[PDB]
Formats: structure tokens, C-alpha cells, sequence
């Protein structure tokens, strides 16, 4: 699909059995999630925003669905005010800024 | 709200 | 042009007649840049992302060349770690998210 940006961009996703709204993100590196739980190993990571940094934790090759794209990568997960999609997936679905 | 979501990994 | 996300969509803006790299950013609804000079009346505001807000001074009716595209509006000045564009601009360059 082609998305407008007068409104954020808003889509839902499909990860560990749980449907989630969250912001496709261009200027995100990575693919950041509200507190929840995923299963297997993970390692804490920093991350760095507008207003300073927060910590998260990283887990790998979790399998995640976005707008049935079925694609697998890596998750953080932590304090974030808005569950985000990052550059790591947004490639990984093709997704292109165009103008 | 927050509106300005830039995310760095360091 | 379509640009691709593998790195970080970063592109040449010009702004004050200087030229600086700034960075397509979906994620935000607004437009701000590190801290430099601008003309005019200014307010003060918050905005905040991933860890937190920061204060930032808004000037209306800016304007700014993104990519070659010249358009005019609101421009927000403060300690952002980076130059971003946001949807408030990247609407009026007609930049859309395509997969």
C-alpha cells in the first residue's frame, strides 16, 4: 500500500499470539514494544531517543506479522510510550519512502 | 502526548 | 525519488541558507532541528519521544528545502540529538511509505 502521513501511521501487528497497534518508523533503527513477555533468551540494550535514553531488552529472530508481512527479526521491549516498527523490519517488508 | 519518536541504537 | 531504509534516510536540507543532513522521520509529527539561529517570533514548547521530553523554541513560517522540494512552515529549534523532518513537512514535500 502507499500511507499518507497527515496522520501518524498507524498499523497493526501480529507478535507472540497478541494483536498490537504500532508506528511505522522511519526514523527508528530499531523495533521497540511496550512491556510484555516473549519467550527465550534476550541481553539488555540502551537505546536513544529525542529526550534522552532508555533501557531495553533485546530479543532475537522473534517471529512478528505487519500488515501480512510474515517476517522475523530482532525486538526490544521496554519503556516506550508508543509500540514502534524500526528500519530492522521496515526493510525486511519492502518499505520504501517515496516522494 | 509524546510526538517525536527518532530511536538510535547507540 | 524512493528512498530505501536500510541506512538512515538522511538527506541534504538547506534552512537559513545553510546547508545541514537531516533525517526522514515518519515517527514524528513535527519538525526539529539542532540548536541554531532563526528569525522571528518564537514560543516555547515541549515534545518528547523514546526516554523523555525536551524544550524546544517553535518558529512558524520557515522556510526550508528538503531534497530539492522548497516548502514553508513550523520549525522547532532545540537539543534533539539529531535533525529531523517530520509529517508536518514531509506531507508538504508529498513523501508517502510505500511496500
Amino acid at each position: 500500500p502507499q500511507i499518507t502521513l497527515w496522520k501518524r501511521p498507524l498499523v497493526t501487528i501480529r507478535i507472540g499470539g497478541q494483536l498490537k497497534e504500532a508506528l511505522l518508523n522511519t526514523g527508528a533503527d530499531d523495533t521497540v514494544l511496550e512491556e510484555m513477555n516473549l519467550p527465550g533468551k534476550w541481553k539488555p540494550k540502551m537505546i536513544g531517543g529525542v529526550g534522552g535514553f532508555i533501557k531495553v531488552r533485546q530479543y532475537d529472530q522473534i517471529p512478528i506479522e505487519i500488515c501480512g508481512h510474515k517476517v522475523i527479526g530482532t525486538v526490544l521491549v521496554g519503556p516506550t510510550p508508543v509500540n514502534i516498527i524500526g528500519r530492522n523490519l521496515l526493510t525486511q517488508i519492502g518499505c520504501t519512502l517515496n516522494f | 502526548r509524546p510526538g517525536n519518536f527518532l530511536q538510535s541504537r547507540p
